[PDB]
C-alpha cells in the first residue's frame, strides 16, 4: 500500500518528472557518446597507418611523398592503383619498418640483415625493409591531423552541451520531490482538523507533531533517494551497456554478467547492516537516556554513594556500543571499496585475456580503440555501486515512516461539518437526563437533567473525580453524549453543525494558551476578520501593561517565549479578554487554580464580574467563595446531580458547604 | 591543524596501531600504482612483434597477486585506523561521564543540560571522525597525489602531466566554494523547518480553543504559508546543490580530452606510445579523488578543533566545588552544632543565612518552622556539603565538617528531598538503592515501618502522588542513617498518616539525631527542640510548650 500511495502522489506533477527524465536521457546520451569519439580518434587515425598503402600520382590527392614515390591509404583511394603496387608499414619493438612489397602472412616480426621476416610459425618470407627515422613517420601522420581536430572539437562541443542538461534535470527532480511533499503536508494537516478530540486525548501531543513533520521529511528523503540515485543509475547503466554492445558483443556479455554481482552484494550488505545499525541506534538511545536521567537528579546519586554502580552500567552500555561499531567496521572493510577494486582489477584481467587471446590467434585484430572504450565505460560503470548498496540498505526506515503517515491519512472515523452561525443564541440551554461514558461500560455522568435560565453564574461544584469537566466536553460536542439529549434554545445539539454551535459559546481553561506571536493576534487568534476591537482588553483592565512597552494590538510581541515571562494572572487576564472580544452567548469558566494568593485573583474576579454580565455563564470551580452570588448551584456525586438549589437554600441544610466552608479556613 | 597536537596523549598511548596503519597505507599506495602500468605495457607489447602465452600467464598471475595484496592490506589498515577512532569515542565517553559524576550542583547551575548532552552526543563524534578519517584524508591528499603525479611525470611524460592537471585545482576550489555556500543555505532551510515545527505544536496542543472558536481555517492558512516558505528555502538550497555534477563532469572531461588529444599529438611526434596513453588515462581516473579529499580534510579538521577546544572546557577546566583533606579519626557523630554560620548562594547576593546558632545532642530531635522562602532548607544544604563552606563553623563533636571524609559524611546522613527524585528502575531497586543491594529481607520491614506496604500491595512491582514520598522515606530508612533529615517529606498526607509515620520513626530511631522540616507545625509537636526561621535569622527557638507562650505563629488552624 505504501508503494501505491507513493506512486499516486508522484503521478501529480508528472510533467516535471517527464521533463527531467528526457533531459537526463539526453545528457547521458552525450556523455556516453564521448568515448566513441575518443575510440575513433585513436583507432581510425593512429592505427590506420598499419593499414595498406598504394602508390599513386603526386597531385596532393591525399598522398605522401616517402622518398620520390607517393602513396595513399586504401580508405582514401579512388582505385588508381590497387593490386600491383601494395605497400606496408609494420612496427617491431619501438622501430617502424617500411616494406615496399606486397605481403601474404602476418605474425611475429624480426629484422636480422634488413630482411623483415614475418614467421607466423607456418613459414617465413623475408622482405627487405627500411627504417623511417623520426620525421618520415610524421609525414605519414601529418594528413590525419585535420580529422583529429574536428573530432576534438566535437568532444568539446558535446561536452559543454551536455553540461546544461545535467543542471536541468537534477533541479527539476528536486522540485518534483519537494512539491509532492508540500502537497502531502497540506493533506495531513487538513485531516488533522477533521479528527475527533478523542484522537488527541488518547495520544501525546508530541507524537502527532512528529507524524506531521518528521515523517514527511523522511518521505522526502525517500523520494530524493529513489529518483536521483536509482533512476539516474539505471539510465546511466543502460546507456553504457548499449555503448558496449555497439562496440563488441563478445565482451558486452561478460560486462553484463556483473549485474548478479551487484544483486548479491546488495542483498548481503543489507542483511547484515540493518541488524548492526539497529543495535547501534538502540544502544545509543539507551546511553543518552542514562546520561540524561543521571545528569538530572544526581544529588541522590552523590548522597547515597551510587556513583560506582551507575558508572558500571554506563560502561556496560559503552562496551556493547563499541563492540557493534567494530562489527560494522568489519563488515565495511570486507565490502565497501575493496570489493570494488577487486572487481576493477578483475575486469582489467578479463580485458587482457580477451584481447591478448585474439592477438596470438594471428587472425583477430587488437583494436586498441575498443580497449580504450571499454576501460572508460567500466570506470564509469563501477562508480555508482557504493551508493546503490547504501541507500538500498537504508530504505526501510523511510518505508516505515511512509506506512505511518498513510495509516494516519486513511483514518475513517472523522468529523465533517462547517458553517458560520446564522442567529444569536439567546443563551437558553437545557439537559435531558444525559449519560456519557468515556471509553465503555463505565459511566461518568448518569441521568444529568437540568435547565439553565438566562441568568448567568450557574456553577457546578462537586468533588475530585466527580464528573464536572465532562459537562464542558458534552456542551462543546467534543464528545457525543451517547444517551439522553441536549437542547440549545429548543434546538437539539445533535441536529446541527459543530462549528455553528462552538460559534455560540466561549471557553476559558485551567492553562490559558499563549500562542507565539503578538498580543493583538493572540487576542484575536490571528482571525483577521475583526478590526481593532482588541481595545476590549481595557474592559478587563489596563494595569499599565500596554504602557510597559509598545502596545498589544499587533505592536508588542512578548509571547515568543510561551508567555512564561508574563504572570499567570496576566495569562488568565488575556484569556478573559479574548473570550469577551469574541463576545459569545454562553461562557464556560473551567478554573481550577491551585492558589488564589488573595492578591492576583482580584483581577480575575473583576474580569469574571464584568464579562459574565448579559450572558449565561457556567462557572466550573470548587472554591465556592467566588460563586456566592450564583443564581443556582449544582452539586453532583459520582456523575449524578444529588442536590440542586441556591446558596441560601443549600444552606438550609448545612452539609457539604458546611464542611468545606468550616474546615477550609486557616 | 592543531587537533592532532592537542590529542598527543591518544597517539602516544596508541602509537603502534597507527604506525602499522600508516606503513600499510604507503605500501598499498605503491603496490596499487602498478596495474595501470602493467596494462600499458601489455598493450604496447601486443602491437610489437613479440607476444607469447608466457606473457599472458605472467600478466594474469601478477594481476591476481597484486589484487590479493591490496585487498588484504586495505582490510588491515582500515581495521587499525577505524578501530582507533572507536577506542577514542569509548575513552571520551568514559571521561565525560566520570567528570559529570564527580561534580556538584553549582557546576550544573552554570551549565545547562542541553549543552552537556550536546557535548556527550556531538563533539565526541567530531573528534573521533578527526582522529580516524581526517588522518586518512591527510595521508591521501599529501602522499597519494604526490606519488601519482611523480609516477605520471617520470614514467609517461612531463608536458602531458602539467597540461592535463590544470583543471583539477580549479575543480577542487569550486567544490570547496559550493560546499561552503550550500552549508550556509542548508542551515537557513533547517532554521525555517524548525520555525515550522514550532507552529504545529501550538496548533495541536491548543486544539480545544481553536475548535471552540472555529479558527481552524486560519491555522490551515498559517501552516500552508509556512510550508511554502520551507519549500522556497529547499529550492534555494537545491539551486546550489545542482552545481556539483556539472562542474565535475566538465572539468574531468576537459582533462581526459587534453590527455587524449595532446598524447596523440606526441604519439605523432613519437615521444609517447599507445600503452603510455591508456596508462595516463587510468592514472587520471584514480587521481580524481584527492581533490575531494582536500576539502574533506579541511572541514573535518576545523570541526574537530571546534569540538575539542569546547569539550576540554566542561571536562577539565572545572574543579570540584568541595574538596576533602587529610582524613580525621572519627567513627560516629556525637553532636551537631552551629557556631554563627553565615552563608550565601553562589548565584545570588542575598544572605539566606545570618549567623545561625544552635545545638543538637545525640538522640536529639530538632524541628524547624517558618514560611515559604525563609531559608528553611538552606541550613540542611549547609550540612550536606553541596556548596562551599562559606563562613562560620559546624563541628561534629569538636571538628569542623571540613575534615570528615566526604564518603564518611554521606554515610551518616539520610536525605529525603522535598522534590521527587525517583529513578526509572523497578521499585525493588529504588529501595535497595540506599543499601547498594546488600540483602532483600529488611525491605519488607523498611516498608512496614514506613506503614506503606499497603500501597505496594495496591500496585504491581515495576516501573515507577504520595507514592514517591513514601518510597523516598523508606529508601532513606534503609541505610539506618545516624542523622536522618526530612525536608517536607510528608506533604500529600496530613494529620492522618504522617502523625503515625513520625511517631514510628521516632520510636524506632531512639539514640539517633533527626531533623524535621515541614510547613505544618502539627507534625513537629513531639520535637523536644523547635526553631522558627524567618529571613536569614531565627526569630524564636524553644520547646513546643514555649511556642504556646509566644506570639501566635501560624498556629491559627487549631
Ligand atoms: C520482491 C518481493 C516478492 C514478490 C513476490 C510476488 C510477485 C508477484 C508479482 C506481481 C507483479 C508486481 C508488479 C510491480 C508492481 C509494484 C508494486 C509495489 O508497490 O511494489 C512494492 C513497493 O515497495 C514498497 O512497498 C516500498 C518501497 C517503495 C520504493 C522502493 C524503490 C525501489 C527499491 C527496490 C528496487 C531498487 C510493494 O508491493 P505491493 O504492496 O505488493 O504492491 C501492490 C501494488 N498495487 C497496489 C498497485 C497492486
Ligand atoms: C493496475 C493498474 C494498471 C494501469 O493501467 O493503471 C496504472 C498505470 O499503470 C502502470 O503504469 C502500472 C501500474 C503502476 C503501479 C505502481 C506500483 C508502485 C510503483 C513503485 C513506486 C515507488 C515510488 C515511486 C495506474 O493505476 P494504479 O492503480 O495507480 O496503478
Ligand atoms: C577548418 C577546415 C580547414 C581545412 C584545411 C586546413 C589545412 C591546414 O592548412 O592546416 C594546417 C595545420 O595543420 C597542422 O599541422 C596543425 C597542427 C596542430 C593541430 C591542433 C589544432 C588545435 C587544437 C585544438 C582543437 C580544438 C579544441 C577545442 C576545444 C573545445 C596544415 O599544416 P601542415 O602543412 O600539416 O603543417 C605541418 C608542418 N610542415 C608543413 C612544415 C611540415
Ligand atoms: C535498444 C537499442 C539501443 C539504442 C540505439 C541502438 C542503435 C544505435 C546505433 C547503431 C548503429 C551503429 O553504431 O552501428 C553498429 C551497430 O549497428 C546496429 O545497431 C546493428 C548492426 C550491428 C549489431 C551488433 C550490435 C547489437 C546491439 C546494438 C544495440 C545496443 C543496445 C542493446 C544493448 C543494451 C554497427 O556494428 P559495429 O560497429 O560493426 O559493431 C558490432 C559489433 N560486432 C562487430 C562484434 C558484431
Ligand atoms: C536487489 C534487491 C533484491 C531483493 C530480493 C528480495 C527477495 C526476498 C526474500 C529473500 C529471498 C532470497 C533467499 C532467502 C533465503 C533466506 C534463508 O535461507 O535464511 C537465511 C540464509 O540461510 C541460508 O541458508 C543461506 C543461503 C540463503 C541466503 C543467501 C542466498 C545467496 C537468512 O540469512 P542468515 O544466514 O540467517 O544470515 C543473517 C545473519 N544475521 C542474523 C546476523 C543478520
Ligand atoms: C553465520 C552464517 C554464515 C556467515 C557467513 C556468510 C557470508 C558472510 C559474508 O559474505 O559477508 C561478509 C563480507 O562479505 C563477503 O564475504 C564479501 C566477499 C569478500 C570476498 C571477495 C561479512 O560477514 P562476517 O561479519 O564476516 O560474518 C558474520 C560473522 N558473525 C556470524 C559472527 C556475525
Ligand atoms: C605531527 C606533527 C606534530 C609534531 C610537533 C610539531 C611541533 C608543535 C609545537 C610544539 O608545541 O611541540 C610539539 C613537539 O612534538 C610533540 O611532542 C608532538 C605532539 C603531538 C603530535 C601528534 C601527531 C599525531 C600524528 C598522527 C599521524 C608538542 O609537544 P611539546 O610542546 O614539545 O610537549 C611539551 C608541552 N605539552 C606536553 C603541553 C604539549
Ligand atoms: C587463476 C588462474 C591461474 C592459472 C591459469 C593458467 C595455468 C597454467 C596454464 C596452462 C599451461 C601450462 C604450461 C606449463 C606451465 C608453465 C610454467 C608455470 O606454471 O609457471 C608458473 C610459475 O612460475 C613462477 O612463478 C616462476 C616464474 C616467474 C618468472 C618471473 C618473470 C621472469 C621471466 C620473464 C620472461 C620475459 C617477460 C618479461 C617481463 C617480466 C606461472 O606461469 P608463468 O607465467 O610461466 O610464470
Ligand atoms: C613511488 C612511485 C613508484 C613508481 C612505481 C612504478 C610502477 C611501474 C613500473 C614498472 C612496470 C612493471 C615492471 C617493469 C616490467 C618491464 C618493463 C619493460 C622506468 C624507470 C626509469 C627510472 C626512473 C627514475 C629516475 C630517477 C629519478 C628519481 C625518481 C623519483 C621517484 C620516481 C617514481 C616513479
Ligand atoms: C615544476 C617544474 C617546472 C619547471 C619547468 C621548466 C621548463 C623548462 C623547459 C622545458 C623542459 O626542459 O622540460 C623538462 C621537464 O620538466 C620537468 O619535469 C621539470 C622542470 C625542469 C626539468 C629540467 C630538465 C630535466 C631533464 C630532462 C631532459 C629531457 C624536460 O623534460 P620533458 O621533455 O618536458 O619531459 C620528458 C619527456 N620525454 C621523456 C618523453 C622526453
Ligand atoms: C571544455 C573542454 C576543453 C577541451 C580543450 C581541449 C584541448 C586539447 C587539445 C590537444 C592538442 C593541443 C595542441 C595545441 C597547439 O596548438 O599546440 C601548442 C600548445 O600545445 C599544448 O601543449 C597545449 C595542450 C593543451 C593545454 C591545456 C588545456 C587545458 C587548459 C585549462 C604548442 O604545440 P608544440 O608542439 O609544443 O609546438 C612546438 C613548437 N614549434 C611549433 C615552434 C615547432
Ligand atoms: N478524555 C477522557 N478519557 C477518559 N477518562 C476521562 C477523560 N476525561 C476525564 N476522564 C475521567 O472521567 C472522570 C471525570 O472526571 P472529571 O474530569 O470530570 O473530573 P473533575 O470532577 O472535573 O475534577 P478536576 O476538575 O479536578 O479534573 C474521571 O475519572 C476522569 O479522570
Ligand atoms: N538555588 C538557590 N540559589 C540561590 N538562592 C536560593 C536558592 N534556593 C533558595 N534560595 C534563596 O534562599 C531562600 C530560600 O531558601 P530555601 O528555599 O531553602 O527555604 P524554603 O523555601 O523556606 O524551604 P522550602 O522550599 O522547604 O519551603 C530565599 O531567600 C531564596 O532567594
Amino acid at each position: 500500500k505504501i508503494g501505491k500511495t507513493l506512486w499516486r502522489y508522484a503521478l501529480l506533477y508528472r510533467k516535471l518528472l517527464i521533463t527531467a527524465v528526457l533531459l537526463l536521457t539526453v545528457a547521458v546520451g552525450a556523455e556516453l557518446t564521448g568515448p566513441f569519439i575518443g575510440k575513433k580518434m585513436i583507432d581510425d587515425h593512429i592505427l590506420g597507418i598499419e593499414k595498406t598503402w598504394y602508390e599513386a600520382a603526386e597531385k596532393d590527392k591525399n598522398a605522401v611523398q616517402f622518398h620520390g614515390v607517393s602513396y595513399v591509404r586504401e580508405d582514401r583511394l579512388q582505385e588508381p592503383v590497387s593490386k600491383a603496387k601494395e605497400a606496408h608499414i609494420y612496427q617491431v619493438g619501438m622501430a617502424f619498418y617500411f616494406v615496399d612489397q606486397a605481403v601474404s602472412f602476418d605474425g611475429n616480426r624480426t629484422v636480422s640483415d634488413g630482411k623483415l621476416t614475418i614467421t607466423n610459425g607456418d613459414k617465413s618470407r623475408a622482405y627487405a625493409a627500411e627504417k623511417l627515422t623520426k620525421q618520415e613517420l610524421f609525414q605519414f601522420y601529418q594528413p590525419e591531423i585535420k580529422g583529429m581536430v574536428l573530432l576534438i572539437a566535437l568532444y568539446g562541443g558535446l561536452l559543454v552541451f551536455s553540461v546544461f542538461f545535467q543542471y536541468g534535470q537534477h533541479y527539476l527532480l528536486q522540485m518534483s520531490a519537494n512539491r509532492i511533499i508540500q502537497k502531502m503536508r497540506q493533506d495531513v494537516f487538513s485531516h488533522i482538523q477533521k479528527m475527533p478530540i478523542r484522537y488527541f486525548d488518547n495520544l501525546p501531543a508530541g507524537k502527532v507533531v512528529a507524524r506531521i513533520t518528521n515523517d514527511t521529511e523522511a518521505i522526502r528523503d525517500l523520494y530524493v533517494t529513489v529518483l536521483s540515485t536509482f533512476v539516474t543509475s539505471g539510465i546511466y547503466m543502460f546507456g553504457i551497456f548499449t555503448a558496449l554492445f555497439l562496440l563488441d558483443v563478445k565482451l558486452a556479455f561478460v560486462a553484463l554478467a556483473i549485474v548478479p554481482i551487484i544483486w548479491l552484494w546488495s542483498v548481503i550488505y543489507r542483511r547484515y547492516a540493518s541488524y548492526y545499525n539497529q543495535k547501534i541506534r538502540s544502544i545509543n538511545s539507551d546511553i543518552n537516556a542514562k546520561m540524561n536521567e543521571s545528569i538530572q537528579g544526581m544529588t541522590i546519586i552523590q548522597a547515597f554513594r551510587h556513583q560506582k554502580e551507575t558508572m558500571r552500567e554506563f560502561e556496560e552500555l559503552n562496551e556493547s556500543h563499541f563492540y557493534f561499531q567494530n562489527r560494522m567496521l568489519n563488515l565495511n572493510s570486507l565490502m565497501s571499496h575493496n570489493l570494488v577494486n577487486v572487481i576493477r582489477n578483475l575486469a582489467f584481467v578479463a580485458l587482457i585475456w580477451h584481447f591478448g587471446g585474439a592477438s596470438l590467434n594471428a587472425a583477430g585484430i587488437v583494436s586498441i580503440g575498443v580497449l580504450y572504450a571499454f576501460v572508460d565505460y567500466l570506470n564509469r560503470l563501477f562508480q555508482p555501486i557504493t551508493g546503490i548498496v547504501n541507500q538500498f540498505s537504508k530504505l526501510e526506515l523511510a518505508r516505515v515512516s511512509a506506512g505511518r503517515v498513510f495509516e494516519l491519512l486513511e483514518e475513517k472515523n472523522t468529523e465533517e461539518a462547517g458553517e458560520p452561525a446564522k442567529e444569536r443564541a439567546l443563551g437558553r440551554v437545557e439537559f435531558r437526563d444525559v449519560s456519557f461514558a468515556y471509553q465503555e461500560g463505565e459511566e461518568v455522568l448518569k441521568h444529568i437533567s437540568f435547565t439553565a435560565q438566562k441568568g448567568e453564574t450557574v456553577a457546578l461544584v462537586g468533588h475530585t473525580g466527580s464528573g464536572k469537566s465532562s459537562i464542558l466536553n458534552l456542551l462543546f460536542r467534543f464528545y457525543d453524549a451517547q444517551k439522553g439529549d441536549v437542547l440549545i434554545d429548543g434546538k437539539s445539539i445533535y441536529n446541527m453543525s459543530r462549528q455553528e454551535l462552538r460559534s455560540h459559546m466561549g471557553i476559558v481553561l485551567q492553562d490559558p494558551y499563549l500562542f507565539s506571536g503578538t498580543i493583538g493576534s493572540n487576542v484575536s487568534l490571528d482571525d483577521e476578520r475583526m478590526t481593532e476591537e482588541e481595545i476590549k482588553n481595557a474592559l478587563r483592565q489596563v494595569g499599565a501593561e500596554p504602557l510597559l512597552k509598545k502596545l498589544p494590538k499587533g505592536i508588542n510581541e512578548p509571547v515568543i517565549e510561551k508567555g512564561s515571562t508574563l504572570s499567570s494572572g496576566e495569562r488568565q487576564l488575556i484569556s478573559f479578554a479574548r473570550a469577551l472580544a469574541f463576545d459569545p452567548a454562553i461562557l464556560i469558566l473551567d478554573q481550577a487554580t491551585a492558589h488564589i494568593d488573595t492578591e492576583t485573583e482580584a483581577v480575575i474576579q473583576k474580569a469574571l464580574d464584568v464579562v459574565k454580565q448579559g450572558r449565561t455563564t457556567f462557572v466550573i470551580a470548587h472554591r465556592l467563595s467566588t460563586i456566592r452570588n450564583a443564581d443556582q448551584i449544582l452539586v453532583l456525586d459520582k456523575g449524578e446531580i444529588v442536590e440542586r438549589g441556591n446558596h441560601e437554600e443549600l444552606m438550609a441544610l448545612e452539609g457539604q458547604y458546611y464542611q468545606m466552608y468550616e474546615l477550609q479556613k486557616g | 591543524f592543531s587537533v592532532l597536537k592537542k590529542l598527543g596523549w591518544f597517539f602516544k598511548a596508541y602509537w603502534l596501531r597507527y604506525t602499522i596503519a600508516i606503513v600499510l597505507l604507503l605500501a598499498v599506495n605503491v603496490i596499487e600504482m602498478f596495474p595501470p602500468k602493467l596494462l600499458g605495457n601489455a598493450i604496447d607489447d601486443m602491437k610489437a612483434g613479440a607476444f607469447t602465452a608466457e606473457g599472458l600467464l605472467f600478466y594474469i598471475g601478477i594481476f591476481f597477486v597484486l589484487t590479493a595484496a591490496v585487498y588484504i592490506m586495505s582490510y588491515f589498515w582500515m581495521h587499525q585506523l577505524f578501530g582507533g577512532a572507536n577506542l577514542m569515542e569509548k575513552i571520551l565517553r568514559t571521561k565525560l561521564m566520570g567528570h559529570l559524576l564527580t561534580m556538584s550542583p553549582p557546576f550544573y547551575e552554570k551549565n545547562r543540560t542541553g549543552d552537556l548532552m550536546a557535548r556527550g552526543t556531538n563533539d565526541l563524534q567530531a573528534v573521533s571522525l578527526t582522529t580516524g578519517f581526517g588522518i586518512l584524508t591527510l595521508v591521501d591528499s599529501t602522499m597519494f597525489m604526490m606519488t601519482i603525479f611523480l609516477t605520471m611525470g617520470f614514467l609517461i611524460s612531463w608536458k602531458l602531466t602539467f597540461a592535463a592537471i590544470i583543471p583539477l585545482p580549479v575543480m577542487a576550489i569550486a567544490i570547496s566554494l559550493y560546499g561552503s555556500k550550500i552549508h550556509e543555505r542548508f542551515t537557513e532551510a533547517q532554521n525555517a523547518f524548525g520555525a515550522l515545527n514550532d507552529r504545529v505544536l501550538e496548533s495541536v496542543s491548543g486544539v480545544r480553543v481553536i475548535r471552540a472558536y472555529v479558527q481552524e481555517t486560519n491555522d490551515v492558512r498559517r501552516f500552508n504559508e509556512m510550508t511554502a516558505d520551507v519549500y522556497q528555502k529547499n529550492m534555494k538550497v537545491a539551486f546550489i546543490d545542482s552545481l556539483f555534477e556539472p562542474t565535475v563532469k566538465l572539468l574531468v572531461g576537459a582533462s581526459y580530452l587534453i590527455g587524449l588529444g595532446y598524447g596523440a599529438f606526441l604519439v605523432f611526434r613519437n615521444e609517447l606510445t599507445l600503452g603510455e596513453l591508456v596508462s595516463f588515462n587510468v592514472y587520471l581516473g584514480m587521481m580524481i579523488w584527492p581533490m575531494f579529499a582536500i576539502g574533506e580534510l579541511i572541514n573535518v579538521m576545523q570541526r574537530g578543533n571546534a569540538s575539542l577546544d569546547r569539550v576540554n572546557e566542561t571536562l577539565s577546566y572545572e574543579t570540584d566545588v568541595t574538596d576533602p583533606k587529610q582524613p580525621a579519626d572519627l567513627k560516629e557523630p556525637g553532636d551537631i552544632v552551629f557556631s554563627h554560620v553565615s552563608f550565601t548562594y553562589p548565584s545570588s547576593t542575598s544572605d539566606n543565612l545570618q549567623d545561625i546558632s544552635f545545638t543538637v545532642r545525640k538522640g536529639q530531635t530538632v524541628g524547624i518552622a517558618g514560611k515559604t522562602g525563609s531559608g528553611k532548607t538552606t541550613i540542611i544544604k549547609q550540612l550536606l556539603r553541596q556548596y562551599p563552606p562559606g563562613e562560620g563553623s559546624i563541628t561534629f563533636s569538636g571538628v569542623p565538617i571540613q575534615q570528615i571524609p566526604l564518603d564518611r559524611l554521606r554515610g551518616w546522613i539520610g536525605y529525603v528531598p522535598q522534590d521527587h527524585l525517583l529513578f526509572s528502575r523497578t521499585v525493588k531497586e529504588n529501595i535497595l538503592y540506599g543499601k547498594q543491594d546488600a540483602t532483600d529481607k529488611e525491605v519488607q520491614q523498611a516498608i512496614a515501618e514506613a506503614h506503606f506496604e499497603k500501597d505496594l500491595h495496591m500496585l504491581p512491582s515495576g516501573l515507577e502522588g504520595g507514592q514517591k514520598q513514601r518510597i523516598s522515606i523508606a529508601r532513606a530508612l534503609m541505610a539506618n542513617p545516624e542523622i536522618l533529615i526530612l525536608d517536607q517529606s510528608l506533604s500529600a498526607v496530613d494529620a492522618k498518616t504522617e502523625a503515625a509515620i513520625i511517631k514510628n520513626i521516632r520510636e524506632n530511631r531512639k539514640g539517633k539525631t533527626t531533623f524535621i522540616l515541614t510547613h505544618r507545625l502539627s507534625a513537629v509537636e513531639h520535637a523536644d527542640l523547635i526553631l522558627v526561621m524567618d529571613g536569614g535569622v531565627i526569630a524564636e527557638r524553644g520547646t513546643h510548650q514555649e511556642l504556646l507562650a509566644n506570639n501566635g505563629w501560624y498556629r491559627e488552624q487549631y
